[PDB]
RNA sequence: AAUAGGUUUGGUCCUAGCCUUUCUAUUAGCUCUUAGUAAGAUUACACAUGCAAGCAUCCCCGUUCCAGUGAGUUCACCCUCUAAAUC
RNA sequence: GAUUAACCUUUAGCAAUAAACGAAAGUUUAACUAAGCUAUACUAACCCCAGGGUUGGUCAAUUUCGUGCCAGCCACCGCGGUCACAC
RNA sequence: CCCCACUAUGCUUAGCCCUAAACCUCAACAGUUAAAUCAACAAAACUGCUCGCCAGAACACUACGAGCCACAGCUUAAAACUCAAA
RNA sequence: UUUAUAUAGAGGAGACAAGUCGUAACAUGGUAAGUGUACUGGAAAGUGCACUUGGACG
């Protein structure tokens, strides 16, 4: 548990693919304009460990602080891949969807 | 040719009459 | 405790979700036969005209 | 003899005619008011600085408008209005807060009967568009029992001195609504930024809150 | 200018702020390098005394001369303050009478 | 005036009334909800609300919005255990998804009231220092106290100036 | 409206016009040799390049283009 | 940036800059009685002279602190881990 | 010393506190303490002991002369060519 | 300025140049006609949202830098001195 | 070895005695004005093509 990474969980989007068995994904956190007191998304960009190359550019996943940095920029681990990208499963009826409908309907199982 | 006074720069004394009586 | 209240409550919410989906879909059971009604008419008249 | 006159400009206007060329006449803008609520202004037109004076005093004496006042010492809302292009933001005041506002709208307080009032003017400072927007602001206010009989409820004054004692300063005179009004808790107002970084203290300012003789 | 406009210029910046001639200094002890006359610009008439001085910074610069009278004369080691000579264009500083060679304005 | 529809939403008055404050344990919030839909409003005005109070008052938590990615709009909190708190949020109002949220994982007002206790457990008044840290400089405010000597001058005798001639 | 604006920057444009024609051919020269010391920047710019990079010598088969000439 | 004021014109309205009024600091002129307190080279330019680190039954310890300056400059803060140091 | 518009004494004591050392009495300390210098500021006093700036408008406040677009003045607008509330 | 003759040019093909009072001098999208309709004039007044742009005048459709098939060019675009206005 | 890198012919901007010179602009400003561009002219400008009304009209 005890790991020296600051950012111990992070939810963000995967932006590249590219390196090996390392996704790079951008992870949005809200930050208050001290003049506007409007709250802005500030983006930074980290680098998860994906050993399954299971990451798709573009879907939101979960990445955990390893206990200690793997290289010089890997810190994280791939925890799960959220909402994978078009193939979205809703969490809350368990049921595919596309988009804000369903491609099975929730009473289709009954 | 001669200095000639803008005419909304003269002064006026009405009030300094006013104010001494 | 709070984790078994809130599953119990998202059980909840999901059987009135599924009461409010069997009701839409009888509604739009009933939307699909009048716009069948209509297409099929529609349909027939433009392949007669085109026959 | 209820009236007193005060003036809030004079102005030296040349018109150019035809045989005279650049002629000098006066134009000179007077508020009246018995510091009873009713007060009004008036322009007045002359060749000579006491006939306009006089011409315009006894216009405005005419033009009374009726300046309904809270406690019968400010105003009964905060008002926020623009007149062309002057901006006038008036705040309710407790009393002894006394008169923080333009020299003129001091003068013509004084002459309705307001003690007590905040007021800041933005954009132009035209006097007489400052004078008519602020007789048109503080005749358009509405009272604590217009309010109660437009909306049929209670108007229930809270004093921070007084603790939680509710105090009931209008009671609609038909019947009263039974139904609560409904509490959204997001309100739909426009906030002018000057309060709010006021309130926040972040309207650091060399000149605000400057002591000032009394008003 | 909309909210996102505002956050992405952030804050209006201050324009630095232009050093005058005195380069943000009260004072400046000068040698003056040669006296004469200015003709102010129309309409006023007159001679202003001036004198141009070689400030302690190395640059030489004209600076006016007030009051009556003057002994100030080459080599002279005046001190000069800010402040323009209005009806002198180009003139922003005047000595300081009284100190250092400056006598005061020797009166009548 | 203040630009953008409820101006009221930028200030710190309001920032700062925002009753949920999450307990340690939540990282991370992700608000998945539709910009269209009956049943969302609620959801969609939480959005328009809360989210910046609950994120001021919950300044280390990352809060994450997906825009019509599901049919029905739902919270996930990450805990930092591992734990995953799927929360649906349909058909319900803005303020009844903060009443959840709060009773779910915001801290009762009892820890609030400790935490708050033991902050202000730090400013002895008895300590002296800047006014920035203590609530007096000198032991000289203290009445009774001999004073100032800015303010009273002492007497000669305490003075080390006619103390050194008394030395003499 | 009046054209004062517009007349002023038509005498402004007149004046430049007249100052290029008087003075083309400086002009002309100035920015030839502006050119040269452009490419001779952008090459020491490259020689630095591999020079840091640790290369003793440029890339085999690699020359440096004249970049800012008509040609 | 205000409770604002002066200033464009033959005149008005608007936009706009400049300046005024307030509060500090340094320097300058002129002036200056006492007492208490606080603060105090312009210069990371060059330094005469004097002093500023000793203690102690020897070993050790200390002179790495305090004091000084602001040349340089996101090493100052949070977390993880873990030396030296104290108990 | 030089330099800059910028200018503290080649004082005293380890008595207090702090530091170093010692088992300790103690010892040392230009840290510090107590003084010296300076209207830079704050507080207090004056019984005889007040000067500096300003007086066209903004902006509180000018009598009489002299000067005559000259000499000069202004923060901004501006004043001065014979009778200047602006020198 | 008028008359006559005549050339580049207006035309075609293929490239280039990338400018305008390129102006409905009205940014795009959505909504409103109720208040106060509203500085003035133009073209009734506004609201929501987004992007672009401006922060005294002149210096300046300029200088330098950079980019461009452009080489007396276009785009981006200053500062110093000066004024109390524009 | 060219350029970099430390001043110094020459241009430009503003002001100065300022008026002289042209009368281009403001009136249908004496030939409506202007944008872009091109050529000619030492220059004052003139003309070509398109556009604008920020001109007029049976
Ligand atoms: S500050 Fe307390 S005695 Fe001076
Ligand atoms: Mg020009
Ligand atoms: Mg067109
Ligand atoms: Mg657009």
């Amino acid at each position: 548990v005890r790991s020296s990474v600051h950012a111990r969980w992070i939810v963000g989007k995967v932006i590249g693919t590219k390196m090996q068995k390392t996704a790079k994904v951008r992870v949005t956190r809200l930050v208050l304009d001290p003049y506007l007191l409007k709250y802005f998304n500030k983006r930074k960009t980290y680098f998860a460990h994906d050993a399954l190359q299971q990451c798709t550019v573009g879907d939101i996943v979960l990445l955990r602080a390893l206990p200690v940095p793997r290289a010089k920029h890997v810190k994280h681990e791939l925890a799960e891949i959220v909402f994978k990208v078009g193939k979205v499963i809703d969490p809350v009826t368990g049921k595919p969807c596309a988009g804000t409908t369903y491609l099975e309907s929730p009473l289709s199982s009954e | 040719g001669r200095k000639r006074a803008k005419p909304r720069l003269e002064q006026d004394s009405s009030l300094k009459s006013y104010l001494s009586g | 405790e709070l984790m078994a209240w809130n599953q119990a409550e998202n059980r909840r919410l999901h059987e009135l979700r599924i009461a409010r989906l069997r009701q839409e879909e009888r509604e739009q059971e009933q939307r699909q036969a009048l716009e069948q009604a209509r297409k099929a008419e529609e349909v027939q008249a433009w392949a007669q005209r085109k026959e | 003899e209820d009236f007193d006159t005060r003036i809030l400009e004079v102005r030296n206007v040349f018109t150019m005619t035809a045989k005279e060329g650049r002629k000098k006449s006066i134009r000179v803008l007077v508020a009246v008011g018995n510091g009873k609520g009713a007060a009004g202004f008036s322009i007045g037109k002359a060749t000579d600085r006491m006939d306009a004076f006089r011409k315009a005093k006894n216009r405005a004496v005419h033009h009374l408008h009726y300046i309904e006042r809270y406690e019968d010492h400010t105003i009964f809302h905060d008002i926020s209005l623009r007149f062309k292009r002057t901006h006038i933001k008036m705040k309710k005041q407790p009393k002894g807060y006394g008169l923080r506002c333009h020299r003129a709208i001091i003068t013509i307080c004084r002459l309705i009967g307001i003690k007590d009032m905040y007021a800041k003017v933005s954009g132009s400072i035209n006097m007489l568009s400052l004078t008519q927007g602020l007789f048109r602001g503080l005749s358009r206010q509405e009272t604590h029992q217009q309010l109660a009989d437009k909306k049929g409820l209670h108007v229930v004054e809270i004093r921070e001195e007084c603790g939680p004692l509710p105090i009931v300063v209008a009671s609609p005179r038909g019947p009263l609504r039974k139904d609560p009004e409904p509490e959204d808790e997001v309100p739909d107002v426009k906030l002018d930024w000057e309060d709010v970084k006021t309130a926040q203290g972040m309207k650091r300012s060399v000149w605000s809150n400057l002591k000032r003789a009394a008003t | 200018a909309t909210l996102n406009q505002m956050h992405r210029l952030g804050p209006p910046k201050r324009p630095p702020r232009k050093l005058g001639p005195t380069e943000g200094r009260p004072q400046l002890k000068g040698v003056v390098l040669c006296t004469f006359t200015r003709k102010p610009k129309k309409p006023n008439s007159a001679n202003r005394k001036c004198c141009r001085v070689r400030l302690s910074t190395g640059r030489e610069a004209v600076c006016f001369i007030p009051g009556e009278g003057h002994t100030l004369q080459e080599h002279q080691i005046v001190l000069v303050e800010g402040g323009r000579t209005q009806d002198l264009p180009g003139v922003k500083l005047t000595v300081v009478r009284g100190k250092y060679d400056c006598g005061h304005v020797q009166k009548k | 005036p203040m630009k953008g529809r409820f101006p009221i939403r930028r200030t710190l008055q309001y920032l700062s009334q925002g009753n949920v404050v999450f307990k340690d344990s939540v990282k991370v919030m992700t608000v998945n909800y539709n910009t269209h839909g009956e049943l969302g409003e609620g959801a969609r005005k939480f959005v328009f609300f809360n989210i910046p109070q609950i994120q001021y008052k919950n300044p280390w938590v990352q809060i994450m919005m997906f825009k019509n990615m599901t049919p029905s709009p739902f919270l996930r909190f990450y805990l930092d255990s591992g734990e995953q708190v799927l929360v649906d949020v349909e058909t319900k109002s803005n303020k009844e998804i903060m009443e959840h949220i709060r009773k779910i994982l915001g801290k009762n007002e009892e820890t609030l009231r400790e935490e708050e206790e033991e902050k202000k457990q730090l400013s002895h008044p008895a300590n002296f220092g800047p006014r920035k840290y203590c609530l007096r400089e000198c032991i000289c405010e203290v009445e009774g106290q001999v004073p100032c000597p800015s303010l009273v001058p002492l007497p000669k005798e305490m003075r080390g100036k006619y103390k050194a001639a008394l030395k003499a | 409206k009046n054209v004062l604006k517009i007349r002023r920057r038509k005498m402004n444009h007149h004046k430049y016009r007249k100052l290029v024609k008087k003075t083309r051919f400086l002009r002309r020269k100035v920015q030839e040799g502006r050119l040269r010391r452009k490419q001779i920047k952008f090459e020491k710019d490259l020689r630095r390049i591999w020079l840091k990079a640790g290369l003793k010598e440029a890339p085999e088969g690699w020359q440096t283009p004249k970049i800012y000439l008509r040609g």
